[PDB]
């Protein structure tokens, strides 16, 4: 889930 | 981060336009994730003259032909080269730009993209800029801020006269301090951090961090199966008084709930009996005092009790009078164990003593206690990370400056905690955290690690409360700690 | 409301027949909502000579040809013009009217519509009227009362010799006091309030209200994220004695459970230690007393403790002897903070002191305490809203007169609370409410707002108890408060 | 219905204002049922000068103070007394009225209440009225029409130049013909029929009805357990030709699927063999013909086969040439059994023969067959209920005039069918209905009852098709008939 | 369900 | 739910 | 779902 965005 | 951009361009060779393109598409993807299909919505993009505005032109351009309507209101009076390039693209792609903001214009749009000011904000916002920001805040539209909500100082989180209140903020590379500290944390709304292509080595070279679940999970000490209470350390808590008989109990259970092997309280008689009537797992040693407060006559007994433990926590509910001052300072000067120093022990502390101590210390003040400790105003110290850093460095300690965002620093590394809620805004909650920190030190974590894990877990336990947060009390928080630990893995 | 009808007719110009039509169809729709399809049921409509009876003729007429059977028993001896008009319609539509009530007639019907007397009731019901009402009450049929169950005084809720016990009452425009106060509240059964076309401005001009969920939700204070305990205020509770050591604990937790930041109890030593052995989140200050009760020798210490708080609650478990009287009155005369005055502090209160005080007060008596305070009988004061109003106005206070329906007034605005159940009929429950009120004052609500929110939440927490209500105790009530708060949003 | 209103006022004595009040509140309740809570919506009420507009003023007035916004645009140039009275109320209640319609005004509203014209519409709509109606139709707002969508002729369902396209229509007392016949049926949207207080005896005195589920359920014949095929009658179907070999099969199964005991087909050889290869439950008698069509040489054999049946259906797929004409007319002149006359038997029918017949008949034309039968244009006959009535009366028959709304009349009673969908717009579907009608006659229903039950069930079976309606064929329809019957109870 | 409205 | 009846 | 990818 994490290549583009960190939550 | 400004250095990060410039190294990525000048030394790694990534064209500045590539970074800006990636920034803008990140905003579009973030909005889609949050709003669903974009094609129904009408977008009003508010662009300044700088690179924040340039990122906005990229957003606007990438929505053309795909959404119901796009309009850019250009609010600056000259454009940086990349903003100019991207303005030109938006126009070559058929985009509409106006330079006059009309109050009624908000009416014809569903989403406001706020690309007025980013990290280039300098000084109070006034004039048309302020009016436009106030109009957007009154509008009840969905607001998406590019990088930082316009009007937040990205270094401090302060509002510069006025600022945008965003539903969603998309920032680049790393979170900025102004997203993490209040008021800025509140105006940011939901924060997404987008990877826009900086080398990972530069992104990781930043020395101020948000405490995350993964970091806390990797710091949790091990529980080897072949163990016994001594494996998990021993804490002495020196706390309480005839006025404050509950503080010792909350600190003590704080250490036991995070997995410490043994906890001993030293509390003035008969108040010591309060602890074991609640929690008979605690050892609560009666201290004979003259008037219900610790004093120099108890010094020798407390040092003796310190011999058999791994860490001493001192301060919750001691009271603040001269005999407590004499005792606390002489005790800490002689104690040759790590010390967690809270509450009234900070109120009477002579900071020269921290410089003399060979053993480590953690100090856990709220801003009122920090203010008194350094002789400044609450407003001078609150959310003042640089002062906290300076203090920890000068005094060879870890400083845990408590607030809705808690700052944890040893002077070299600074971490920010964003777990917790207003249920912790109630007496007793600090006392629990003190026990948690001492406990993790006793289990073998460094003062800084123990502080990091404790502030996170303490806030996350508060969030696990089943009912409305305002009815959370310290005793319920205690019950939630082991659930927070379980969820953390 | 009688003024409301007359302004709607004479000044707004709505024909009185239109109002009566709307009233009657409201009753039919309400019955359908409650019974399902009406077509299976046989209806006996009991009509007086007034406009209540006129509403009944409308009901009867609108059931013709749609239900199994309708019969009107007309029980009056002359008809108001609108009753006459509607009687004529019922008959032109083919309806059957009889004037003799036959005991056995109940046998052939499923539902009794009670349109004998509404707000026009004057005096005790006797004679045939009483006999018919007693026959209906013995019948075990479904009873639907128009406006108010016949025999309830709509201004007081008192029963005038005898009254109808309804399963469903449909009232018009607004609830009447006699639906809200007992015994009338009990005889009303399920209450529906129908809009029959009065202008909304007139319906809202009424100055006595039922406390509703929406009103309490809009009064709940905010919890801004960037807060600390001081944001949420500080309470001092002066309470307890060697006889009554539990009262302080229940009041204290009452304030903490509604979200107050800090709570300090002042309680005679060693009874103060009881509080923190239960709830170590509380601060329980030991007061040195001569014989286990507060007295004038404690005056100075209590005023000192008052300096650092936002509100003081006084009274639960103080005992009632002359030295408590001297202390309470001198304390309240000098205290320059809002005061919540309960229990034994009311029992010894000199009401002249309330007139002297510049600072606000809330008094929280049950009817026995109110009776002693004003030198009347319990029967004189119970559910006596006008006396409560007069008292609050003369003494510049908010009065919270506790009972199954609680009255909250400042003399200008009066509110009625209908949450709660008999689980609260047990010692300790009043003590909790006292803490709740002080807490909300400390959080920034006015005395009247704090009282309004507290009585509602206190009663609603009681209703959330999982087991039979009679086993509810104050400690369980405490646990339920935060669930009540959560459900309220 | 206009007579119904006037009898209710002048003879029963209900004030005309009471009726108008009830009408308007019915619209508010209907809207709530359909939109949910009204308080969020903004309402634009378009009022004419007549009583339709008067009902609109009642709507507007009852929304004041309860919804987000109400505005009345008054479009007439004088007001009937009840419209005037209700306009006055709306204004006394604080309502805003304008007399100029501004195109952009639609923008600020969510719901349009269409109270321009009801049953008082006379002539084509032109001028501002037409423009306003076209603006509303282009607006994509939610449209609620009072009584009938403005522009529909309530007697015929025709559009008078232009008409409102409603999402919801609330009509009073009974459905109007213009809600039932197209195009009006389409412009009505969802129809609610409100009881506004007319005596039930007047509402039931109407002689034209919509066929409902309850009516069809009460007409379904019984199935006594001790029965055999002869209990449920016998049908002869005279059908088919060398050109049309499928028609007999569809008619035959139509009778068997509705529960007829025995079905015999008379079809030219070898086409008769087609039926039993599909459905071996059918008896398919081979008729020797000269050229593949029935003729006078088959007369005697067909009369012979008629002796042992209860009903004869004739016509589907017979072809239309002179020898079929001779045969059909001589057959029907001599047949002394009820006859169901469809398709090519109608195409060649001499209507003098229907007058001579002592036995009953049902005719089942579509509008093209009806047009040829009475020598008029399709446009003259389609949805022409009065011509259908006249025809049935003059010819002593039941006429079933097929279309999306089917008309069933015997000249005295006329019923309208609104079940079905466009899956029935495909060859074969009429053939099935013919078998259904004959079947129910054979089971003991009157020609009119059989026709009523059949048109309803036939359309409802079409609606039960699992996939898209356009792929429904007659064979699938056959399979669905018994499910339609089951659901009908 | 049916006193006021027929569907 | 609320135009006609308050609960 | 559709700004970046068509399926
Ligand atoms: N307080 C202010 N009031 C008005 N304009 C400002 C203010 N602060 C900054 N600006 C303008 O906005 C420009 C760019 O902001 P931003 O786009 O965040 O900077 P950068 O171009 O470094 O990304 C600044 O260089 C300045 O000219
Ligand atoms: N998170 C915080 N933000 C701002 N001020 C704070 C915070 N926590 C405490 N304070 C300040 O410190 C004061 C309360 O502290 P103090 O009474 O010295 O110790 P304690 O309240 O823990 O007994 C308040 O006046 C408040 O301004
Ligand atoms: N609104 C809030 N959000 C998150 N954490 C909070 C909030 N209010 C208080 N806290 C946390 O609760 C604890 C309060 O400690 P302290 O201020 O020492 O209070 P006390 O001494 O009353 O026990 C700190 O850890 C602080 O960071
Ligand atoms: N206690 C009583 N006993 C017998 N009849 C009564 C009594 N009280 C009132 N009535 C009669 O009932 C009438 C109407 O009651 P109601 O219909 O409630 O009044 P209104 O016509 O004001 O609505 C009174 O005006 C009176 O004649
Ligand atoms: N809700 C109530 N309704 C009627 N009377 C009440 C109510 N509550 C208390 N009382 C009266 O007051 C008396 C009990 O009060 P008291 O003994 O003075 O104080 P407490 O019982 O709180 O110690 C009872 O005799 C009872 O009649
Ligand atoms: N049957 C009931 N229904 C609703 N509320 C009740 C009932 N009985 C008691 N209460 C409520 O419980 C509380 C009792 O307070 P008080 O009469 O001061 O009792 P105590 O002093 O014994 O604690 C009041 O708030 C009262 O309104
Ligand atoms: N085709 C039309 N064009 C313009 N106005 C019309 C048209 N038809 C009717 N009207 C006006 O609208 C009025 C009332 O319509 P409506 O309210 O349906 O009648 P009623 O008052 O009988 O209920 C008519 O009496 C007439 O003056
Ligand atoms: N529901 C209907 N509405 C209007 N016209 C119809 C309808 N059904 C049939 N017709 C008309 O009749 C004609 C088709 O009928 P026809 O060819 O005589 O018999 P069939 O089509 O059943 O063999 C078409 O031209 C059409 O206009
Ligand atoms: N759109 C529609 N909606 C409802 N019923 C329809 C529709 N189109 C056709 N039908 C029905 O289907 C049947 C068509 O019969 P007919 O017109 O004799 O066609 P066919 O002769 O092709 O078998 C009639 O019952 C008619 O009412
Ligand atoms: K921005
Ligand atoms: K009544
Ligand atoms: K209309
Ligand atoms: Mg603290
Ligand atoms: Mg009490
Ligand atoms: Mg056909």
């Amino acid at each position: 889930a994490a290549w583009l965005f960190e939550a | 981060m400004k250095e990060i951009d410039e190294l990525t361009i000048k030394e790694y060779g990534v064209d500045s336009r590539i970074l800006m393109e990636r920034a803008g598409i990140s905003v579009v993807l973030a909005m889609e994730e949050e709003l669903g299909n974009l094609s129904d919505y009408r977008f009003l993009v508010l662009c300044g003259g700088g690179n924040n505005g340039g990122d906005g032109f990229v957003v606007a351009r990438n929505l053309l032909g795909v959404v119901k309507d796009v309009l850019v209101v250009f609010l600056g009076k000259k454009k940086t080269p990349d903003c100019e390039y991207n303005y030109g693209l938006y126009k070559k792609f058929g985009g509409k730009v106006v330079e006059q903001f009309e109050p009624s214009i908000l009416n014809e749009f569903d989403v406001v993209v706020d690309a007025i000011f980013g990290t280039g904000l300098r000084g109070e916002i006034t004039g048309e800029y302020a009016e436009i920001i106030n109009l957007v805040n009154k509008s009840g539209k969905v607001v998406v801020s590019v990088d930082v909500p316009s009007g937040i100082d990205s270094n401090t989180g302060k509002v510069l006269r006025t600022a945008v209140k965003a539903d969603l903020t998309v920032t680049f590379g790393v979170p900025k301090i102004g997203h993490i500290l209040f008021p800025g944390r509140d105006l940011t709304g939901k924060l997404k951090v987008a990877n826009i292509g900086h080398p990972v080595h530069l992104i990781n070279s930043i020395n101020r961090y948000v405490i995350t679940r993964e970091m806390v999970r990797s710091l949790l000490p091990e529980r080897p199966r072949d163990s016994h209470k001594g494996t998990y350390g021993k804490v002495l808590i020196i706390a309480g008084s005839r006025l404050y008989s509950g503080a010792p109990v909350l600190s003590g259970m704080g250490s036991l709930k995070v997995g410490t092997g043994l906890v001993k309280l030293a509390v003035p008689f008969p108040q010591n009996l309060i602890a074991t009537s609640r929690f008979p797992e605690l050892i609560s040693v009666p201290i004979d005092t003259e008037k219900g407060f610790f004093s120099l006559q108890n010094l020798q007994e407390c040092l003796e009790l310190s011999k058999d433990v791994d860490v001493v926590a001192i301060g919750p509910g001691l009271g603040n009078n001269e005999h407590v001052r004499e005792f606390v300072n002489e005790f800490l000067k002689t104690l040759e164990k790590p010390a967690v120093i809270d509450a009234d022990a900070i109120n009477v502390l002579d900071t020269s003593v921290l410089k003399e101590r060979k053993s480590p210390a953690v100090l856990t003040p709220h801003p009122g206690e920090m203010a008194r400790l350094v002789k400044k105003t609450v407003g001078d110290v609150k959310y003042n990370y640089e002062l906290a850093e300076e203090f920890a460095k000068e005094n060879d300690c870890v400083l845990v400056l408590k607030s809705a965002t808690t700052i944890v620093t040893d002077g070299e590394k600074t971490l920010f905690n964003i777990t917790g809620n207003t249920g912790l805004s109630k007496g007793g909650s600090g006392d629990v955290l003190t026990g948690m920190i001492a406990g993790f030190i006793a289990q073998g974590l460094s003062p800084l690690e123990a502080s990091t894990v404790s502030v996170y877990l303490h806030g996350f336990a508060a969030e696990l409360f089943e009912q409305d947060e305002r009815g959370l009390t310290a005793s319920e928080l205690l019950r939630l700690i082991p659930e927070a630990i379980r969820r953390l893995k």
